[PDB]
């Protein structure tokens, strides 16, 4: 959240490899960027 | 000296102008203390 406007950037990667978190390179094309206008000081995230 | 406040106005086919029924629409707006959500039209020109 930045001058007023908010951006959502990500990647999606099917990475099959059971491990973890991997290290190799790779980069977050932005999706969205919306004029909410708003302050900010925290988050939360929804699980099924 | 007890009064109810409202009361219908008359609007008939035989009212005066002036005295008639008009529809009013005003816009107002707040601006520039987030970012401006609404703008009109910028025009477009043939690709040269
Ligand atoms: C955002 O935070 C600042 C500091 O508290 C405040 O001056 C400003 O009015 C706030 N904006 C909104 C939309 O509340």
């Amino acid at each position: 959240n930045i001058d007023g406007y908010f951006k959502i950037y990500s990647k999606h990667t099917p990475i099959n490899l059971v491990r973890d978190l991997p290290h190799g390179f790779s980069a977050l094309e932005p999706l969205v960027d919306l004029p909410i206008g708003i302050n900010i000081t925290r988050f939360q995230t929804l699980l099924a | 000296n007890c009064y109810f406040p409202l009361q219908s106005y008359g609007f008939q086919p035989t009212n005066g102008v002036g005295y008639q029924p008009y529809r009013v629409v005003v816009l107002s707006f707040e601006l520039l203390h987030a970012p401006a959500t609404v703008c009109g039209p910028k025009k477009s020109t043939n690709l040269v």
